[PDB]
């Protein structure tokens, strides 16, 4: 039942220190291993390291020279430190648990949510939201000209779920990202329900609401 | 049909301390064993940092018979050579480093001999 | 470092078909590997541990088997909800290492014509010194399509940004495409056309600023 959350910055300048922190809740640090796993934007995932409750860290020797994992049992968390980040370290970082008490059981059963760490040289940019008003009806929101990619779009505080498409971000040659979210709604349900899209950009710490109506 | 025994201990480890700490190096051993009468032995050897290797501790469960029920049922003797400190701990599967100096830093190995066969062994590099 | 080879790397099977994937290890890993499933955007879920045991809350159509250096994951009857990618990971020896991964795409969907819609730029964006119009085709299965942009009579080649999502729970795509340009070039022309060509007779929609 336990849950884990990553708390790392989404943008790190090259050669610097990437510092993430995974907070666990609903369970203990009791006797399991607590691990970190990377996944490049299109590649498969690789295990970077895990830590026991008394130091005793196991590291992937491919980059053992740069990585360290620390434990904060007092605050029920554990942190990942990766020094001298190059451009290849841009990946999604999951914190998870490796446990099981039997012979053949050492599985990564409970995973974290995973945070995106893009490395490049800039500062930030918040998103720009623009509405898109109308068999059935189709309406959308357009997010434009923001920096590092992780951005979330929901509708009516997440009440509108079915019939919604959120497209992958595309890289406009201005070095920026663009995205759009569309919803198919009944034609007669246009003027009754007030449609609002909520866009959250975590690296810039910007949450914006946008109402859509013809 | 079954015959023998199997162990698993995640060979490579890495523990880092600082002078004056009170950490405890613990292994998480997994096992499945049949043919109840055996001679289990958990031996902690040490090497400074490398070819040579000293001996630090050894626990022996001699002629035990608890096969699949938790082997802590039957207890064994845990005589440890006093050239080091290193208060030994439960089941002989973990060391405890009390008021550590730097001189204790080195590569520790924990070799499990089951019935005269090395069935698993794990390395752990302790350094400041 | 144990090398883990996964086979195949990409397969397409219709709904209800029997899917089998193989995992091979360079060293004997005694009943030590886990099969994980990663849906698009989400984190991997533990499907199989101990190389033959089912994790709680997983449908019984997932079956793990094998030992030594040869292992097999079997999906009995594919469902449109199992489009995810699949990985096999060993836990015998540090470092722990995953497989290449297998992309399981669902082919059961018959050819479905897309639903076409168009959105002209908003006045707020026009006040924001940029002009972007959005063409959107939704819920079509077969592969990719072609979408052209006409400046009242003429196919435009530059300024097109096209994106596509992954397969849904109904196994349908939705190609989105932006046309971006300055407000001057947006106001210099009258009727903008989006022309999609797919599985039927070439469809097109148009806007004129009213």
């Amino acid at each position: 039942q336990v849950q884990l959350q990553e708390s790392g910055p989404g943008l790190v300048k090259p050669s610097e220190t990437l510092s993430l922190t995974c907070i666990v809740s609903g369970g203990s640090i009791s006797r399991y291993y607590w691990s970190w796993i990377r996944q490049p934007p299109g590649r498969g995932l690789e295990w970077i390291g895990n830590i026991y409750y008394t130091g005793t860290t196991n590291y992937n020797p491919s980059l053992q020279s740069r990585v360290t994992i620390s434990l904060d049992t007092s605050k029920n968390q554990f942190s990942l430190r990766l020094t001298s980040v190059t451009a290849a370290d841009t990946a999604v970082y999951y914190c998870a648990r490796i446990g099981g008490v039997s012979f053949g059981e050492r599985p990564i059963d409970y995973w974290g949510q995973g945070t995106l760490v893009t490395v490049s040289s800039a500062s930030t940019k918040g998103p720009s939201v623009f509405p898109l008003a109308p068999g059935t009806a189709a309406l959308g929101c357009l997010v434009k000209d923001y920096f590092p990619e992780p951005v979330t779009v929901s509708w009516n505080s997440g009440a509108l779920t079915s019939g919604v498409h959120t497209f992958p971000a595309v890289l406009q040659s201005s070095g920026l990202y663009s995205l759009s979210s569309v919803v198919t709604v009944p034609s007669s349900s246009l003027g009754t329900q007030t449609y609002i899209c909520n866009v959250n950009h975590k690296p810039s710490n910007t949450k914006v609401d946008k109402r859509v109506e013809p | 049909q079954p015959r023998g025994a199997e162990f698993h201990m995640w060979n490579y480890h890495s523990h880092v301390f600082s002078v004056g700490d009170t950490f405890s190096l613990a292994m998480h051993l997994q096992y499945k064993i049949h043919e109840a009468p055996f001679d289990l032995l958990l031996e902690w050897l040490y090497v400074p940092i490398p070819h040579l290797a000293q001996r630090v501790a050894s626990t022996v469960y001699q002629n035990c018979e608890h096969a699949d029920n938790y082997t802590a049922y039957c207890l064994g003797i845990s005589h440890m050579e006093p050239s080091f400190g290193l208060i030994l701990h439960d089941g002989g599967t973990t060391l405890k480093f009390v008021d550590t100096p730097e001189s204790l830093s080195g590569l520790y190995v924990f070799v499990v001999y089951f019935n005269g066969h090395v069935e698993a062994v794990a390395y752990t590099v302790v350094s400041t | 470092d144990i090398q883990m080879t996964q086979s195949p790397s990409s397969l397409s099977a219709s709904v209800g078909d029997r899917v089998t994937i193989t995992c091979r290890a360079s060293q004997t890993i005694s009943t030590y590997l886990n099969w994980y499933q990663q849906k698009p955007g989400k984190a991997p879920k533990l499907l199989i541990y101990a190389a033959s045991t089912l994790q709680s809350g997983v449908p019984s159509r997932f079956s793990g088997s094998g030992s030594g250096t040869d292992f097999t994951l079997t999906i009995t009857s594919l469902q449109p909800e199992d489009f995810a990618a699949y990985y096999c990971q060993q836990s015998y020896s540090i470092p722990l290492t995953f497989g290449g991964g297998t992309k399981v795409e669902i082919k059961g969907q018959p050819k479905a014509a897309p639903s076409v819609t168009l959105f002209p730029p908003s006045s707020e964006e026009l006040q924001a010194n940029k002009a972007t119009l959005v063409c959107l085709i939704s819920d079509f299965y077969p592969g990719a399509v072609t979408v052209a942009w006409k400046a009242d009579s003429s196919p435009v080649k530059a300024g097109v940004e096209t994106t596509t999502p992954s397969k849904q729970s109904n196994n349908k795509y939705a190609a989105s495409s932006y046309l971006s340009l300055t407000p001057e070039q947006w106001k210099s022309h009258r009727s903008y056309s989006c022309q999609v060509t797919h599985e039927g007779s070439t469809v097109e929609k148009t806007v004129a600023p009213t």
